């Protein structure tokens, strides 16, 4: 029972990291991508 | 179950997408699932009576 | 850089800034490729007002507008600082068909009769023009090179092309050599600073290449 | 670095080639006393230039800078001195006009 | 090569080989020969002592 | 390869009649996409009968 | 006729790269849901 | 014990398969933006 509680508590951990990984990866490939069609300001 | 729920355990139940594991686990005891809503005070007060 | 990313800069859309008469805002790094499609767009109409008056050569868009920008660098000053109003009547006039046709077709001709200040650019045709082998009078020659045979190896390929360095660096007044330094100077030497110190380094390494070895003798 | 180089033909035919614009990309339409022609007297030497606002339908320092006269830039640049100033030395016998040369 | 022996040559850039190669075209460059007052100042300039 | 894990899923867990294939749905091949990803849960195919079925439901709506 | 290899290095086209741009970021979102799923899975069956 | 060595093979295959989409998106994206300046011929 308590090596399932701590299980679950660390891969749920786990789980976030991975989704603002991926998210910051969605940032970056979309800025990369607005300034290759069309250049922003700054 | 055996102790009082965490906030952690109460997933949410979203309709549409399949959601196959919860269709799994329904004979399970542990997890509570809700809809993503709650019911306001009043009809509380209205279904309670 | 037209030439090569005008497929991007072909889509981009002008309508609501001509179309609208007061001014929009409008991003400010958004200048060049609005800039840019506006000038081919008043190449291509100064090209299709002209018309109405042996091979017949067919020219896309980007080749011809280009070919007209280098032909005419004013185009991109004069329609950036003057408005299109009065850029027509510029373009139009400015616009001799003649002289287009003459700088298309020229060859067998160099130097063009034609002045520098009129015009910027012109064309060669290929398969008229021979290639000779301009080295064979500058460093190739047999004089130059049997000069310049003698080196420490026979590894070492033939020194005339250093020679012709090191008799302009010492023979020609410094001005003009860091003006071309400044100019034309090659890939490999942009880092370094001038024709002098060139050879200064090419000897320092050529130093370098041969090394000296003591030994005794019974 | 030097890719080719040729020599004109002593042989020569007139071309007469008619060059057609192959429209492609029709442009959008024109849309709403000639005035006088703008002059073509004017060449960039920056990249500045197409960072500027785009021109209103319908300062002379800028011009000075960044554009210069056909003039000037048709015109021989390398010029020669006098003997005015106390004897030369070997780079001042040839030097470049002042005009002329930009950084 | 030109101004140390004296001959005339046309620098050339090329620009880019348009109509499948059938023209080349280059921009006005660099023009020298007996007419360029440059040209011939920078022959006379020459210490050939 | 990808035929027998399908043919499993297919034919053993969720239990479609020969006359229903890939061609006949859209949405369950689209399903089927995901399905394969899980190796366990094969013992309660009700659970992929339902959960098919209510897809099915869902894709049907004109909402 | 050429001897020396010509046409050697150029900028392609931009939309080539915008398309696999695009097919990137649905594998990225794809990849998210997924593993996401995934962990929630393993959670409902085997943590209870 | 059978359960438990389940877990151990499912989380196993979720690391391969990870490592697996990792691999791919690098080997995609760096095949096709090699392309950009033309590197092969």
């Amino acid at each position: 029972r308590v090596r399932k509680r701590y299980l679950r508590q660390e891969l749920r951990d786990l789980g976030h990291r991975v989704q603002t990984y991926c998210e910051d990866l969605e940032g970056r490939v979309s800025e990369a991508e607005a300034l290759l069609n069309q250049q922003c300001e700054l | 179950d055996r102790q009082p729920l965490n906030p952690a355990n109460i997933e949410a139940r979203h309709h549409g997408v399949s959601d196959v594991p919860r269709l799994g686990a329904m004979d399970a005891d542990e997890p509570l699932f809700v809809d993503d809503y709650r019911a306001t005070d009043d009809e509380w007060t209205l279904q309670k009576v | 850089t037209l030439r090569t990313f005008w497929p991007q800069i072909s889509q981009y859309d002008l309508r609501p800034y001509l179309t609208q008469h007061q001014s929009h805002t409008h991003p400010a790094e958004t200048h060049t490729l609005h800039n840019l499609k506006l000038f081919c767009y008043l190449v291509s109409t100064a090209w299709h007002q002209r018309i109405d008056t042996g091979t017949v050569l067919r020219l896309s868009l980007q080749e011809f507008c280009v070919l007209i920008a280098a032909l005419y660098p004013e185009y991109i000053y004069t329609v950036l600082k003057y408005p299109v109003q009065m850029s027509l009547p510029s373009l139009t006039a400015h616009l001799h068909q003649d002289v287009i046709h003459a700088v298309v077709n020229n060859t067998h001709k160099m130097p063009p009769d034609h002045l520098p200040e009129q015009v910027k650019a012109f064309c060669i045709t290929p398969t008229q023009w021979p290639a000779m082998q301009l080295n064979k009078l500058f460093w190739e020659n047999k004089l130059v090179q049997q000069l310049c045979q003698v080196g420490p190896q026979k590894s070492t390929p033939p020194l005339g092309k250093l020679w012709l360095y090191a008799m302009a660096t010492l023979v020609f007044p410094q001005d003009m050599l860091q003006c071309l330094w400044l100019e034309l100077k090659p890939q490999y030497a942009e880092t370094y600073a001038s024709v002098s110190e060139l050879v200064q380094t090419l000897f320092q390494i050529f130093t370098q290449q041969c090394e000296m070895v003591t030994e005794g003798y019974t | 670095t030097v890719v080719r180089v040729l020599r004109p033909p002593s042989t020569f035919e007139q071309d007469h080639s008619r060059l057609v614009l192959d429209e492609a990309f029709p442009t959008f339409p024109l849309y709403d006393a000639p005035t006088p022609p703008v002059p073509f007297n004017r060449v960039p030497v920056n990249i500045q230039f197409l960072r500027e606002n785009p021109p209103p339908i319908a300062d002379t320092s800028r011009t000075a800078d960044s554009a210069l006269v056909s003039t000037a830039f048709g015109g021989s640049v390398f010029q020669e001195n006098r003997l005015g100033e106390t004897p030369l030395c070997r780079d001042e016998l040839v030097a470049v006009a002042p005009g002329a040369a930009s950084t | 090569g030109s101004w140390l022996f004296g001959i005339p040559v046309c620098l050339g850039v090329h620009v880019a080989d348009l109509l499948k190669g059938q023209r080349i075209l280059v921009a006005r460059h660099l023009e020298y020969t007996s007419r360029d007052r440059d040209f011939l100042r920078i022959q006379r300039s020459r210490d050939l002592n | 390869k990808r035929d027998e894990k399908h043919r499993h899923v297919v034919n053993v867990v969720l239990e479609l009649p020969t006359e229903i294939s890939e061609a006949t749905h859209p949405v369950l091949a689209t399903m089927l996409s995901k399905y394969t990803r899980m190796s366990s849960l094969f013992n309660d195919k009700c659970a992929f009968k339902l959960d098919l079925l209510r897809m099915v439901a869902v894709s049907r709506t004109r909402r | 006729s050429f001897a020396s290899p010509p046409i050697t290095v150029l900028t392609q086209n931009v939309l080539s790269a915008l398309e696999i741009l695009r097919l990137v970021r649905l594998d990225l979102r794809q990849l998210a849901q997924s593993v996401q799923d995934t962990i929630q899975h393993m959670r409902f069956l085997y943590l209870l």
